[PDB]
């Protein structure tokens, strides 16, 4: 279902953390990876969505990394894309 | 660096689109919250007695998210254990108040537990 989509998003989330250089914190990345393997494995959307909320929190907990407000800025200037 | 930045740019842009489209209450909570300056200090923990920490910048945010001892976050319920002000000093739930909120040291930090 969308269980397909939460798994794709999760693959992309990991890759984002990747490009913000998280592996140089061998334990945050450990957690991320495991959170990532957990949901690709998920057999119902709930567990998945729950492990996905934890994974995203790592992003959102990173200070300089992503400013969502500046992101959402360009989100609305390119509403087409 | 310039070209790789725009890569990471496209990738991050596209990620929240994957996220938006997923339209799920728990994520949207933590994304929207994050937008107000309300962010988690550690990994949101799935379990029950593993601790959560978040920053509350606003008395608004406080009102929208706290209510007595319960802390509504990430489409589940949390038990406000302790709150501290910007100065690392303890704040009692009853100082986070109508009338007193402008004398507090925002932002505050809630350590809550899952129900």
């Amino acid at each position: 279902s969308k269980m397909s989509d939460v798994k794709c998003t999760s693959v992309v989330l990991l890759s984002v953390l990747q490009q913000l250089r998280v592996e140089s914190s061998s334990k945050l990345w450990a957690q991320c990876v495991q959170l990532h393997n957990d949901i690709l494995l998920a057999k119902d959307t709930t567990e998945a969505f729950e492990k996905m909320v934890s994974l995203l929190s790592v992003l959102l907990s990173m200070q300089g990394a992503v400013d969502i407000n500046k992101l959402c800025e360009e989100m609305l200037d390119n509403r087409a894309t | 660096e310039d070209k790789r930045a725009k890569v990471t740019s496209a990738m991050q842009t596209m990620l929240f689109t994957m996220l938006r489209k997923l339209d799920n209450d728990a994520l949207n909570n933590i994304i929207n919250n994050a937008r107000d300056g309300c962010v988690p200090l550690n990994i949101i923990p799935l379990t029950t007695a593993a601790k959560l920490m978040v920053v509350i910048p606003d008395y608004n945010t406080y009102k929208n998210t706290c209510d007595g001892t319960t802390f509504t976050y990430a489409s589940a319920l949390w038990e406000i254990q302790q709150v501290v002000d910007a100065d690392s000093k303890i704040v009692q739930l009853s100082e986070i108040s109508m009338d007193n909120s402008p004398n507090l040291a925002w932002p505050l930090i809630v350590t809550a537990l899952r129900a």
